[PDB]
RNA sequence: AGCUGUAAGUAAGCUAUGAUCCAGAGAUUUCCGAAUGGGGGAACCCAAUAUCUUUUAUAGGAUAUUACUUUUCAGUGAAUACAUAGCUGAUUAGAGGUAGACGCAGAGAACUGAAACAUCUUAGUACCUGCAGGAAGAGAAAGAAAAUUCGAUUCCCUGAGUAGCGGCGAGCGAAACGGGAAGAGCCCAAACCAACAAGCUUGCUUGUUGGGGUUGUAGGACUCCGAUAUGGUAGUCUGUUAGUAUAGUUGAAGGAUUUGGAAAAUUCCGCUAAAGAGGGUGAAAGCCCCGUAGACGAAAUGCUGACAACACCUAGGAGGAUCCUGAGUACGGCGGAACACGAGAAAUUCCGUCGGAAUCCGCGGGGACCAUCCCGCAAGGCUAAAUACUCCCUAGUGACCGA
RNA sequence: GUAUGAGUAGCGAAAGACAGGUGAGAAUCCUGUCCACCGUAUGACUAAGGUUUCCUGGGGAAGGCUCGUCCGCCCAGGGUUAGUCGGGACCUAAGCCGAGGCCGAUAGGCGUAGGCGAUGGACAACAGGUUGAUAUUCCUGUACCAGUUGUUUUUGUUUGA
RNA sequence: UGCUUUACUCUUUAAGGACAAGUUGUGACGGGGAGCGAAAUAGUAGCGAAGUUCCUGACGUCACACUGCCAAGAAAAGCUUCUAGUGAGAAAACAACUGCCCGUACCGUAAACCGACACAGGUAGUCGAGGAGAGUAUCCUAAGGUGAGCGAGCGAACUCU
């Protein structure tokens, strides 16, 4: 899906990458207290977050 | 980064004791202060003053299936306020 | 007294032999001497062979 | 077309938009350790200077730089005027690990043998220490020879347990001719000529370039004529192509019966072979599977060649007045080590100390020394192959082992 | 690996008895009663040292010199909060490392300037309560030290400010 | 103007200076307390009387304060001045905020350390009550803590105390 990730201008990658720290924060704490069949939605954020940060040392030369 | 500071919430039977006095315990990082839990707390919840306090833990033994092994290190954090509470737990 | 600042002379040993040849282990020294001499301009103090301050 | 290691369990998910996996390139890489801002009881603690940050503000967070030594250049600089220590900044290189292996050096034992032990042997071995390289070391005759000669080094067979050395005792122990492996030769210093700088002796003395020049049948300068070509390379991380290494593709041919829990076993009747090597499958399979023979295949990164470019490097003939040919060196005394050679009648090679030559009508060597003859130019450098080893990587083999 | 010795020697200084529990099972676990022992210690706090043995709930194959429903044993959860305490962001003694440097076959040896180094200096909080486990740490009351912002009585950096 | 020091003149039962345990108030309407004690699983939650006089009295503290003796008894920083000095102007007052890293469980004359052991051994420091008593000696006891991790019978030799 990294195609949607090389469209974007460089304060949106960084405005994406903000909003999936947040969500990873918050999936601690719903598992933390005895929640979430999803659980397999943390590799996602994780490995979003090393796709974008891949893309903007790319961009980077 | 200001935002990897705290890790999850301890829930423990003190713990549910300290939830009457606006008091929260969580596991913080190591390498890390006091007063980066205040402005990361502050930061991320819309809460206040009143010192943290820090722990630390050694580890133990498990022994599973005949192999001799340790566990982590951890921090707790136990956060005192005074005026809002985290209704969220 | 180390070595020599012109030529390769230097410490070393070798054997003593005496009259029945029963043999020991010595130390042969050069000739060392003290002198002031010039390095590139600047006066230096350095050790010189008496070989070849001829 | 299945997948989420080891490894069962469940929970959650992903893939025909081609997942998981395989191969070549990328990107990230916490803290310690030569550890290198300072300190330290390793995986810890505390700083400085700039810049960006949270807070009204101090405390807080992040990024980059800050060791030591020399080799180059600046500026600063005095006991002392002049400049030298010294200081400050920038710049270049080092610093530690192995592969318990192979090489070169420095320093260097004892038990043991001699049926004891001092010279001797074990043995320049084990151990330590410095220095490297994929190899190292040695290398282009001051040589081997003794007629009739041959032309850099290294390695193998033979010479041979011979000549020799040894309280002539235990023992130690070569070399040349001869046959093979592989083959390769180059570059300076000197004399001389200019251009610069300084001393302008305004003698031509020193330093810096550029030329010149490299030898024993002596060669070169120097003069005179020439010619102004010919030929090789041990060079480029320059190109164009060929090959190869790191994933892969395809790849022939059998059925039934009896004993079986299960057939590849057995019995009739067939088929294939550039494939009858091997492994697995419910017991022994050419024809069930994975493969083997054979043919095919690389976007990417190396590596090896070939020939283009580019860099180099190299000439004849005659003359012999003058000039040059490696200095505290060769060599001698005294004290020790190397050569098979233990001072012996002892050349040849080094090391320590003290004496101390010649310049082509010259010098060294042919196992003290002299004369004659013969063979060679020391005291300046470089150099591929033939040879030794395997931490590791791939593919294999074995009258090697089977808890 | 298994015998003989052999079901022998030993069971590591001491005072217990009864009633009632729980339990498949009780001298050996729990509760009550009386008796007994030390008491400059067999009592209280701490420095090393040990490294989770501490608390809560379950278990009995092995450990416990017998037994064991029990444990410092096994399983599963959970506890160790500091501006003032002790150490660091302060100082040095014995000793050690030691830029340059002085020596030395290599290796290295020794030392100036500077540092490291408590057993020693110097330094701001007391009383009580609380839990199953922590308490000069948590909260209750009253304090103190070093600072930062916001308000409140002085200028020739001459300095007497 | 700090500090040192010489020479001279006054002053001394003095005056001045420096230090000091420990008392009385406040802190403190507070918590603390013999005993009472429940509504429910609780001696729970909750409720409180008095703080008197004499005797003995510390090497604990003043404080290495004083006298004596010879064996002649650590450093550096923190602290205080005086000038060099850079060099608008802060200096009390009140209010409100800021204060980092590491150790804090447990045992600790022992069953948890050092002895191969749940071992008759060893372990630095502080507190260490009463009757008699010079006393931490000895005998019995308070606060407290323990009753030993094999027993039941019999009451010979023999060995030990």
């Amino acid at each position: 899906k990294v195609k949607e990730i090389r469209e974007l201008t460089t304060a949106e990658m960084l405005d994406k990458e903000k909003q999936l720290k947040e969500e990873l924060f918050n999936l601690r704490f719903q598992l933390a207290t005895g929640q979430l069949e999803n659980t397999a939605r943390i590799k996602e954020v994780r490995q979003s977050i090393a796709r974008i940060k891949t893309v903007l040392r790319e961009q980077a030369n | 980064e200001l935002l990897d500071v705290i890790k999850r919430p301890v829930i423990t039977e003190k713990s549910m004791l300290a939830m009457d006095e606006k008091k929260y315990t969580f596991e913080v990082d190591t390498r890390a202060n006091k007063t980066l839990v205040k402005q990361a707390v502050e930061s991320a919840f819309d809460v206040k003053v009143a010192n943290v306090n820090i722990l630390n833990v050694r580890p133990k033994f498990k022994r599973m299936g005949k192999y001799a092994g340790y566990t982590k290190k951890r921090r707790k954090a136990i956060v005192t306020l005074t005026e809002d509470s985290k209704e969220i737990q | 007294a180390k070595v020599c600042y012109f030529t390769g002379r230097k410490t070393s040993s070798g054997n003593n032999r005496s009259h029945a040849m029963n043999s020991t282990k010595r130390t042969v020294k050069p000739n060392l001497q003290k002198v002031r001499v010039l390095i590139d301009g600047k006066p230096k103090k350095v050790w010189v062979s008496a070989r070849a301050l001829k």
